């Protein structure tokens, strides 16, 4: 957790108040420019495939950015530094399983501009390691937290 | 805290006969928050409904769960019931223990009971997290749309018009009347078809409350009951309707010969034409696919009606209710190879025969062979072609084939008493008023012969063109091999080609027979599961003219209800964004096909916001939302989570 | 193309020439016919299927195992054997209760069917995989004579399990015979049964001969010089049956009978001595004078 | 042992297909328990994963045919979700087969009937899913 | 005159059970869907030259007329599958007739030629076994004197005998193993 | 009710419940239109509210009064299979949920008056006449079943185990007098073999009814499916001429009846029914036309699939409304193809089986159609 957040929580308890965590998802703090029309993903690229644009949203560029499925608070240092968010803060109060939701979102917008005719097999074939892409910091809290 | 009432129905023996209801009712009591649980033979009935109403008051219930039939049938019924008791309709939950259990696990009673118990628990689990919601009161636009200008649709349009409601009738071809217009006479009265339909076609064309768009198609429909925004495409005839008189001089000089669709290919028409002489509107049309633009027709046109530079106009209209009456098509028998349709020249479909028998037909009412133009002395009618047949995927009865075969046999006899007409059948189905009498008369008065036997095949003599019919006379137990001059296939009814387009535009379902699906065969025969959309005529299923007309009137009555009220209740199961949780990721925006969720600025930050009028409550964006800020009322993730738990344990 | 060649009964033991014709014809088309050692009767569905379905399938599965142990699919030149082994294959793959019972029986002889064998008819194999174009390329002696095509019943039917197009109006064999220069004359009731099937030739001989007499009559009236079949059972019925019809009914047609492979043999410059036309009950010489 | 199968059906099509089989008296195995949803677009990996945690030996999802969604395109989103999910399950040691999604219309009761027979059998053959036991340890 | 006492209410079920699991319950139970339309009789090539009426077999089965098992009519079917292909009610007609014949065989209604053919596959593993002329003919053409079939392979021949015994086919045809002939 | 096999109450009861508490619908049950005068738009009708001898507003609909009442009267609703009391309710799901006393059988002892809580019983009740002005009138007096006593050869009325299909309905109904049990009236036993006879009182000139009753084929197969569900061992044979399963899902039901439930069909109109006076069983004489042989099968129960005939009061209604009848004796529509629910008499409309023999889907559509027209 960032230092200031740790102080705020401790400070609240000392005062007698109840600590309140931020509720929004990361995009809010994130400074990257979002398309007004909404998010649309064409192809999924690995963190080494390419040289990202510093202004445009990393998810729209085809990188798996977990900011969308991650609670704000950190100040979104990863996208600000040129890399996707890996969801280190975990989900919001309204989401139990971060990976499941991150996928739902990723699948929904993948090939949306060709929604009816886009191949649904492009995404699973593209991502070789699914667990490590969406459950990096939250596998134990997931509905299915182990491999049988 | 929730105080749920559980009511297990027996539906007589439908449920009771398989599912041990009393046992489910005992189990229901053991579940958390269940303060009452009873079992009654018919929960939807008066004593059943009063039971629930009395208990909500006496025990102060804030939830109700009914374990019975599918909610697709009685969800509204019970919602109305509990609403009268003071309980919100959205605090009520339905457990499907009949269609989804008792009726499918009859030989496995013990498991059926256990499964019912799970479904009660599941339902009860969701019910705990249900919230009270307010039905959306929306206005009804005082206007009706009828799609399909056949006898069925003209009836609906005329009844609504006569009732004083603005109505729009859209007809694909250049003229109304439909199939009926192609028939010569109509059983059981043998009334000249067109002759009785024409005045209705004429009335509907000059009705003050009915706007007619012939040679037009509904290309896009959007909205919900009472608030439908439709777009009709007025196809380009390439002729000015206000200037045209329908004299038909143009056709006499046109050099292009196109097969007449109205005449089922038997006749040839010109590029410039009129479907039939009694057509309404009495105007002409140019078929650009075959027109060579020589300009010979313009020369004989007095009032300058022709215009080759015509743009097909799109008209925007707001309606409250929509009635579907696209009608039907005839079965293409080419698939039943043994009968030889398509290979043998003298094997015709009954619809083709109708066009031949018709006075205004391409043969001038003459039943002739297509091989030599001769008059057939012996005719064979083959029944159930494309019907009551699994090999062609049509395991249904087309309803009229028996009756029209006999009818057309009477007409050949009137025109030519010496003709030998044999009807090969399985069951003569003359079930309506005068039908059996019509059947008796066909044999007694006209001497029409009937063979009980489904023909095995048809074999043409390549020398004479005559056809031999192979079949078994089941009433004699002997095999027949009779020779005929013409073979008439009594082709069944199948949905019209454009039904798939209409289904998608209106958003209605199909029955196993591929025709449009009614809400409930007896509870609501012209209504559809989709509020505001209704059905009428043959598109709903194979039927005769009296039946289609009744449906047209029935549908108008049903469609007149919302329009008469002016206000209707729409389900509030819509998506909403929790502004405190949403960070404006933009995932939701494009998932909605109606564009309900849109990004907006609020309190200095970007947040998604759904436009309640545009949401149709599908549940894609809440499912897609990775922050959980977006939720669908009545189908929230926590409610579905509790329901998944309900299958395995109580909560 | 490698396939285990199921011989059957009639072809190897009686009309051997049909085997010699097939072997050399399939060799020219590029098909390796590996020996399916120890292969018994299909068995004949006409007798066995009618006597005991369990015995028909159990025995048919046993023959299917032979090709499975080899790791190849089966090919045949008989409708009877094709129908029997194809139906057996379909049923064992679809019905698990039949597969269990059969394997329980096969365990006693150290066998077990796994559902990997595919049964093919040499005619449909030639039409779908090899191609009609390849037949024409190997025509050394173009046979210019009219032919009375006899598709048989067990080749295309049942269509729901075979999936070889229409049974009422087929063009599979017609295109194959016409590639040699011959002419497939269309005759009345072209798809009717020869009459031999279902054990009828044995139990009700006179009845079967009546059906064959009709087929022959229609072919000769259509202008046919001979009759080509794809089933040794049909072959026997059309050949040996003519003698029975002459000795019984009194009618003599001296109509030559040939198998499709035998016909293809002549087209690919084969020696008539190797096609065993002399052992035929009806002389093939009249046709040889026309080619 | 009898499998515990859970189904998620769209109201306008598969739920209607499950009803048509009831009306038609089309008998099938009593393992499935259907959950109604307005659209298959409502379904998402969280629900299927949640069900497996709870003890589901099999999970069935029914929606409208592609191009016939009562809500136009919810089934396309679901379709994209279920393909990733099949592979996610493999990585989690759960057999692809334990999850099954089909497009069944309000009239396709005979299909629904067969899909149910075939699904039960697949799950019966694979045996119980041993996840819940391994987590309670 | 046909009275109840002459009919067997279970005949239909008996045919279905004889057809289970080979060719299968769903296949044979299709007889129950026959609506006596006669398409099978009109299609039948045997019916064109005999008293055989495919539709009446199904009728007698549904009604309970056991005599159908003793009828020569059922053995007049060539199994051309033409009725099977055209029935509009999906009746697996050809398959039903074969199953009916299975019950007929169990009642002892089998022709000698048929039992003889069955005996040749039991004894020599083939319906048409090779004769002295076969060996000479196969040689003169350019093929192996003896074909690679179960006839000249004891291993395969014995495997069949094992299966037959277990199936009870030998008992069905009434074959005496020691004498090597039928009873 | 076919073809869905839903319960009748499923579709009916909610519509009954709704119409009884509708704000725009005034309901006069146990009442009759005795006089109609006027013309379209200006009809002046007179309705007679019959005396129930029970205050409607005070009655709760509990039914304690029924068990104490001493006189046992046969129930009309059960078609003479079950018995009711002087004080009664037609069926448990009846609407209005109120009781009625029959003074022709009531002896006026006053026993139920003590068990009545709210003092509902009022013996001095006058049947009130209500005057009303209406614009349009819709006739839906329905139909009655054919009395088969005339077809002597079938033995209805003489043989104990020969019942009409309507009686079978009451016997099979769960809320029936036998509790859903199909039993013989001779000994109360369950029949192991049942025979259904079709076209009884239909397609028959000898009884003056040369028409098809439309629903006979369908309900016979339906009730055969029910007997099978309740007792799979039962042998059910249907003697018919033409299976008339013509609408949506109808033929499929017919296929299903034979394929799934094993219902047997004999194409042959029975010549006669002969009871064995020793066992009470019935022998059905008919010809199997598909075999060309005469059958003489024995059954434990014979069900006559009785046709439709106009209701008894149709002649009274005919005169009051001033409408015509078709050759089949049902009410005559204006035109058989374009005005199917209208009558030649302006303002008067038809709806349901009174217009002609039809099923519930058709009767429901006509009701809506007639409302549109009216
Ligand atoms: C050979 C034959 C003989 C028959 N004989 C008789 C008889 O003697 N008596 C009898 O009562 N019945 C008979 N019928 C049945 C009769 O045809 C129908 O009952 C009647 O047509 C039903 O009316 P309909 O308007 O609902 O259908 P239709 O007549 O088919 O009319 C539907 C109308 O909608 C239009 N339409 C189609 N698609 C669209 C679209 N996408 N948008 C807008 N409009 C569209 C069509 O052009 C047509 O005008 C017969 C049927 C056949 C096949
Ligand atoms: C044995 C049997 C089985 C059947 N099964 C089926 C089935 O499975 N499915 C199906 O769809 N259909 C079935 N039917 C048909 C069904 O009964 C009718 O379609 C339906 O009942 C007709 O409804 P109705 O209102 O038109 O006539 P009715 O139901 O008879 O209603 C007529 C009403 O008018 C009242 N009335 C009569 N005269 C007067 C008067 N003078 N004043 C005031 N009120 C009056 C009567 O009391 C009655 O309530 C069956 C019929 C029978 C006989
Ligand atoms: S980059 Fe990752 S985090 Fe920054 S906005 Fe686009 S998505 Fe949200
Ligand atoms: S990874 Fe941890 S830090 Fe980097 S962005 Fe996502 S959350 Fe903020
Ligand atoms: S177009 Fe000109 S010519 Fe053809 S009809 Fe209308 S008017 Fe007569
Ligand atoms: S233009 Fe020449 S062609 Fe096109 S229609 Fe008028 S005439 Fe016939
Ligand atoms: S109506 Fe007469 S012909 Fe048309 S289908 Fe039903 S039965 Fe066959
Ligand atoms: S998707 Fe969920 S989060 Fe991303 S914006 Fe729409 S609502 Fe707010
Ligand atoms: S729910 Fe279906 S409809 Fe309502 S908004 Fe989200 S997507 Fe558009
Ligand atoms: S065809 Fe099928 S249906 Fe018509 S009779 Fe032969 S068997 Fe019964
Ligand atoms: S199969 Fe047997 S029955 Fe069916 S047709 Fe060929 S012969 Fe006649
Ligand atoms: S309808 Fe639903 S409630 Fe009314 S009875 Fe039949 S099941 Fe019980
Ligand atoms: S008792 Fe008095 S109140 Fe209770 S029912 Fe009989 S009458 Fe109505
Ligand atoms: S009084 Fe009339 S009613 Fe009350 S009980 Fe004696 S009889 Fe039955
Ligand atoms: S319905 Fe079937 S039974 Fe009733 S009359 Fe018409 S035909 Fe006879
Ligand atoms: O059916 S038989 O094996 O007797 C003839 C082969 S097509
Ligand atoms: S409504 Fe069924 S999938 Fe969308």
């Amino acid at each position: 957790p960032n230092p200031e957040m740790i102080a705020e929580v401790v400070k609240a308890l000392l005062e007698g108040k109840e600590p309140e965590l931020p509720k929004k998802n990361l995009c809010e703090e994130c400074a990257r420019k979002k398309s007004e029309e909404g998010v649309a993903i064409e192809t999924i690229k690995r963190n080494y495939e390419g040289n990202p644009d510093p202004e445009k949203c990393l998810l729209e560029q085809g990188y798996i950015c977990l900011g969308i499925a991650t609670r704000e608070g950190c100040g979104a240092p990863c996208p600000s530094s040129g890399v996707p968010c890996s969801g280190c803060s975990g989900p919001t109060d309204a989401v139990v399983d971060q990976g499941a939701k991150m996928i739902s979102a990723l699948c929904s917008d993948f090939g949306i501009d060709n929604d009816r005719d886009v191949d649904p097999m492009i995404l699973p074939k593209s991502i070789k390691d699914k667990i490590g892409s969406f459950y990096k910091f939250t596998l134990p809290s997931a509905f299915v937290p182990i491999r049988l | 805290e929730p105080r749920i009432g559980v009511y297990v129905c027996h539906c007589g023996v439908n449920i009771g006969g398989t599912v041990d209801c009393p046992d489910v009712t005992e189990f229901a009591k053991t579940l958390k928050n269940v303060v009452v649980a009873r079992d009654y033979k018919y929960m939807c009935a008066d004593p059943g409904q009063e039971m629930i109403k009395k208990d909500i008051k006496e025990h102060n219930l804030n939830r109700v769960v009914v374990a019975a039939c599918s909610p697709r049938l009685h969800e509204p019924t019970f919602r109305r019931c509990v609403a009268e008791a003071g309980l919100n309709p959205f605090l009520f939950e339905f457990a499907n223990i009949r269609e989804h259990c008792s009726w499918v696990h009859m030989h496995e009673k013990e498991k059926a009971t256990e499964k019912a118990k799970d479904l009660v628990r599941m339902a009860v689990a969701k019910a705990r997290l249900l919230e009270p919601l307010e039905f959306i009161k929306v206005g009804v636009t005082q206007r009706a749309l009828v799609i399909g200008g056949g006898v069925a649709g003209i009836q609906t349009a005329l009844d609504l018009g006569d009732m004083g409601f603005e109505t729009i009738l859209v007809e694909k071809t250049p003229s109304v009347g439909g199939r009926m217009a192609q028939l010569d006479k109509t059983f059981p009265t043998n009334d000249c078809s067109i002759c009785i339909l024409a005045p209705k076609m004429v009335d509907v064309a000059k009705h003050p409350n009915v706007k007619l768009y012939a040679y037009s198609e509904v290309v896009d429909v959007q909205g919900y009951v009472g608030n439908f925004k439709v777009k009709i495409m007025k196809k380009a005839r390439y002729i000015d309707e206000t200037k045209c008189t329908g004299c038909g001089q143009c056709s006499e000089v046109c050099p292009i010969d196109v097969p007449n669709e109205f005449d089922m290919g038997i006749g040839m028409r010109k590029a410039i034409y009129k479907p039939f002489p009694q057509a309404v509107p009495a105007k002409y049309t140019i078929d650009k696919e075959h027109c060579i633009e020589c300009g010979l027709c313009a020369k004989v046109c007095g009032p300058n009606a022709i215009d080759f530079d015509q743009e097909p106009e799109i008209i925007e209209a707001e309606v409250g209710t929509i009635i579907c009456a696209i009608g039907y098509d005839a079965f293409d028998p080419t698939v039943r190879e043994e009968y030889g349709y398509g290979v043998y020249d003298n094997v015709v479909t009954a619809l083709e025969l109708e066009r031949m028998i018709n006075a205004s037909g391409p043969t001038g009412g003459k039943v002739i062979r297509l091989s030599d133009g001769q008059k057939p002395k012996r005719i064979a009618f083959i029944q159930c072609v494309g019907s009551r047949d699994a090999k062609v995927g049509n395991k249904y009865c087309s309803n009229v084939c028996c009756m029209y075969a006999m009818k057309n046999s009477q007409l050949i006899k009137e025109k030519s008493p010496d003709t030998e007409i044999d009807i090969y059948y399985m069951d003569i189905r003359a079930f309506s008023k005068g039908y059996e009498e019509f059947y008796e008369r066909s044999a007694k008065q006209y001497g029409i012969k009937f063979m009980r036997g489904r023909p095995s095949q048809v074999i043409e003599d390549p020398e004479t063109g005559n056809l031999v019919v192979r079949a078994e006379d089941t009433l004699l137990g002997e095999i027949l091999e009779k020779e005929y001059d013409l073979v008439v296939l009594s082709v069944g009814m199948v949905p019209t080609k454009s039904a798939d387009e209409v289904q998608k535009i209106l958003g209605i379902s199909r029955t196993p027979d591929q025709f449009f699906m009614e809400a409930h065969p007896k509870l609501r025969p012209v209504d559809t599961a989709t509020d505001g959309v209704y059905l009428a005529g043959a598109c709903q299923g194979p039927k005769d003219i009296p039946a289609s007309v009744a449906q047209g009137s029935a549908a108008a009555s049903r469609a007149a209800i919302p329009l008469a009220k002016g206000e209707v209740e729409v389900e509030p199961i819509i998506a909403s964004v929790d502004a405190e949780i949403c960070g404006g990721c933009g995932v939701c925006v494009k998932q909605c096909p109606y564009g309900a969720p849109r990004l907006v600025e609020k309190d200095g930050k970007v947040v998604a916001e759904v436009i309640s009028a545009l949401c149709k409550g599908c549940g894609t964006c809440p499912a897609g939302c990775p922050s959980g800020a977006l939720e669908q009322d009545h189908f929230k993730t926590i409610q579905l989570f509790k329901q998944i738990e309900g299958m395995f344990r109580d909560t | 193309m490698k396939y285990a060649f199921f011989l059957g009964c009639i072809m190897p033991n009686r009309y051997a020439g049909v085997e010699a014709a097939t072997r050399t014809v399939m060799e020219k088309l590029g098909v390796e016919l590996v020996d399916m050692t120890g292969a018994s009767c299909c068995p004949a569905p006409g007798v066995f299927g009618s006597f005991d379905q369990k015995t028909w399938l159990t025995l048919a599965a046993r023959n299917l195992c032979i090709a499975e142990e080899m790791g190849v699919d089966i090919v045949t030149v008989c409708n009877g054997c094709y129908g029997s082994l194809f139906e057996a294959a379909h049923l064992l793959h679809d019905n698990k209760e039949a597969l269990n019972f059969v394997n329980e029986k096969l365990d006693k002889v150290g066998k077990e069917y796994k559902g990997n064998v595919k049964v093919r008819h040499f005619a449909e194999l030639i039409y779908n995989d090899i191609g009609v174009d390849k037949i024409a390329e190997k025509v050394e002696r173009p046979l210019n004579i009219n032919v009375g095509v006899h598709y048989g019943c067990h080749f295309l039917k049942p269509t729901d399990v075979k999936h070889l197009g229409s049974a009422e109006r087929p063009v599979m064999l017609d295109e194959i015979v016409e590639a040699t220069g011959a002419k497939s004359v269309p005759y009345a009731d072209k798809m009717m049964c020869c009459g031999a099937g279902g054990g009828v030739r044995a139990r009700e001989l006179e009845l079967s001969l009546d059906m064959t007499n009709e087929k022959i009559e229609n072919m000769i009236k259509a202008g046919a010089d001979c009759t080509v079949n794809v089933c040794p059972f049909c072959h026997l019925q059309f050949d040996r049956g003519q003698i029975e019809i002459k000795e019984k009914f009194g009618k003599e047609y001296n109509f030559p009978v040939l198998h499709l492979s035998q016909l293809l043999g002549l087209a690919m410059g084969m020696d008539p001595k190797d096609l065993a036309l002399s052992v035929h009950q009806i002389s093939v010489d009249p046709l040889l004078k026309k080619i | 042992w009898e499998p515990k199968i859970i189904g998620f059906c769209c109201n306008w099509c598969t739920y209607g297909g499950a009803d048509t089989a009831g009306v038609g008296r089309m008998q099938y195995p009593p393992s499935i328990r259907i959950i109604r949803v307005m659209c298959s677009g409502r379904i998402e990996p969280s629900l299927i994963l949640k069900a497996f945690k709870e003890g589901a030996d099999g999970v069935f999802v029914g929606g409208c045919h592609l191009g016939d969604c009562h809500y136009d395109s919810g089934n396309y989103k679901w379709q994209r979700r279920v393909m990733m999910l099949y592979e996610l399950l493999e990585e989690l040691g759960i057999e692809k087969e334990r999850l099954n999604h089909e497009w069944i219309s309000a009239s396709e009761g005979e299909k629904f009937q067969n899909t149910m027979k075939d699904f039960y059998n697949k799950i019966e053959a694979l045996g119980p899913c041993k996840l819940k036991e391994e987590l309670d340890k | 005159m046909i009275y109840s006492s002459d009919l067997n209410k279970n005949l239909a079920s008996q045919i279905i059970e004889a057809g289970t699991p080979i060719p299968g319950d769903d296949v044979v139970s299709s007889l129950k869907a026959c609506y006596q339309c006669g398409t099978c009789t009109g299609s039948c090539p045997s019916g064109r030259r005999t008293s055989y009426r495919t539709r009446k077999v199904i009728r007698k089965a549904l009604l309970g007329m056991d005599d159908v098992l003793d009828s020569d009519d059922i053995w007049k079917c060539t199994t051309c599958y033409t009725c099977y292909e055209r029935c509009p009610r999906d009746v697996k007609v050809t398959e039903i007739i074969k199953t009916i014949r299975n019950l007929a065989a169990q009642k002892g209604n089998m022709a000698k030629a048929h039992k003889m053919t069955a005996m040749y596959v039991l004894k020599y593993g083939h319906a048409v076994p090779a004769n002295k002329n076969t060996a000479e003919l196969r040689k003169s053409i350019g093929l192996s004197e003896k074909a690679p079939i179960a006839q000249f392979s004891e291993k395969d021949l014995n495997e069949m005998n094992t299966l037959i015994k277990e199936l009870g086919f030998d008992e069905l045809i009434g074959f005496d193993w020691e004498k090597g002939a039928l009873k």
